[PDB]
């Protein structure tokens, strides 16, 4: 005549902030590249486009 | 304290103990207390780390 209640519970593990798998929803987005330019008698000048 | 029981066989009671100056962690092999106990917090000394292996 007695009684033992052990109840269960699942949570987050403790490695979780380290890794893990993020789950992404992908639209389309902006186009960025990085040129090279030269003309004449000038050397070569970059920047970002 | 003392409390002689006036009763004869050593083996027709139970007996317990009750020491609240120290605090375990609730592990699921050790019985529940009474009440509310309260949710004390400790520390995990070694936590996950990034490195470089």
């Amino acid at each position: 005549e007695n009684t033992q209640m052990s109840e269960a519970y699942v949570e987050r593990s403790e490695e979780c902030s380290i890794d893990h798998a993020k789950a992404y929803k992908v639209h389309t987005g902006t186009v960025q590249a990085m040129v090279n330019i030269t003309y004449g008698s000038v050397s070569w000048r970059s920047a970002d486009v | 304290s003392d409390h002689t029981t006036t009763c004869t066989d050593v083996k027709q009671c139970r007996a317990y103990l009750i020491d609240n100056k120290k605090w375990v962690y609730n592990s699921g092999r050790l019985p529940r207390g009474e009440g509310d106990t309260f949710k004390g917090k400790l520390h995990v000394p070694f936590v996950p780390v990034k490195a470089k292996c």
